């Protein structure tokens, strides 16, 4: 009676951390794809920047 | 004493959904941690990427206006110090106070 | 320790340098600081009209 | 009888210990690998930015 | 009664300390790791960094020192007032 | 002992930055010569 | 004492060196404190221009 109770508790701990390994997992590989793509944005946002200080000295050095 | 017997049965058991909660958390925060990683390591490539960028932009800034200095020095040097000044001054509360006044007191908040 | 050691064995005086502004920055971090300074001072030297 | 539950207790005691023992020691090395790899990780950066600040 | 209420308050205690007492460990040891990691990182950045300082020692310095200098003082209130006037009040809080 | 003036300097300087920055600080010119401590 | 005494005993001077700055950070760690340096202190040595 008791012993079956409890061996159900233990059934049950065992699937979770299953189950929480795949939710982690997928996650861990949504971090990485989000950390590349946000570095890529960076870099053309300082790419654009690069370019657009060229003309802003251009425009001084002609002044 | 009945009651007793199946609370210590229930402790065995308890003792091992315990490791299984432990287990569970290892499993869960290690892959955190490598996600964690992978994010801090790709914002030191940007940074790499951005300051040699900004560097560049700022270098061609320069090397425009240096030849322009070599020309009339003085006047560039007036003109770029008179604004640089200004901006500065109208951005501070100044007071412009003759050399004799002397001790004075900050009131910092 | 070693470590540092070995690689800063090999000019201190920069490192003095580098490791000291480093500290600046992290102490002087909070606004909850003044700087009593002066315009006759080195680094403002290039604010007396050329 | 009652002398007889005192002892019973005693030993569902040491399990709940037990357990509770090995899942703080569990907990406990765990989070030194994870702080081991945030570090690791935290190192390769430094190097990445100093690349930038060399070639600056 | 007490004496065995007692005993198993004991027998409790112990293995607690033991889980607590490894944790310290365990922590110790992580800070370890980091700091030798942290060195090592350091170390690299700074030798990196080095062979372009010796070959121009003058900029490098200034475009450094340029850059500390306004970056505290962007922080820190700036007074900016001639120093033959030594004589001033803190008024702190 | 083999390197006593790089470690020493690293300690200073590590332990400065601590109280340092933890501290309020005013960094007045030494010429001055009053100041008032206004304590509670 | 004695234990702390031959270890120490070893290397006097450095012992005090540690110890003093280990005691500075467990004094002044809390913020109701001041600290009323000048620029010309040899810490702040590098905060002249080069």
């Amino acid at each position: 009676t008791e012993v079956s109770e409890a061996i159900y508790n233990r059934m049950r701990a065992e699937r979770e951390a299953v189950a929480r390994r795949h939710r982690s997992q997928g996650q861990e590989e949504a971090e990485k794809l989000r950390a590349t793509a946000d570095y890529e944005v960076t870099r053309t946002l300082a790419e654009a920047e690069r370019q657009g200080r060229i003309m802003r000295g251009e425009g001084d050095a002609e002044a | 004493v009945k009651a007793a017997f199946d609370d210590a049965i229930a402790a065995r058991e308890n003792e091992q959904q315990y490791i299984r909660e432990a287990e569970a958390y290892t499993n869960e925060v290690q892959p955190r941690a490598n996600g964690q990683a992978q994010r801090i390591l790709e914002e030191a490539r940007a940074y790499k990427a951005q300051t040699i960028l900004e560097a560049q932009g700022e270098v061609a800034r320069f090397a425009k206006l240096l030849p322009e200095y070599k020309a009339a020095p003085e006047i560039t040097r007036e003109r770029l110090y008179i604004e640089t000044m200004e901006k500065v001054l109208g951005n501070t509360r100044k007071v412009l106070v003759n050399d004799k006044g002397g001790n004075l007191m900050v009131l910092p908040l | 320790a070693k470590l540092f050691a070995d690689a800063f064995s090999k000019d201190p005086d920069f490192y003095a340098f580098i490791r000291s502004l480093r500290a600046y920055e992290n102490s002087f971090s909070g606004n909850q600081d003044v700087m009593v300074m002066s315009p006759d001072s080195d680094f403002f030297r290039y604010m007396k009209t050329p």
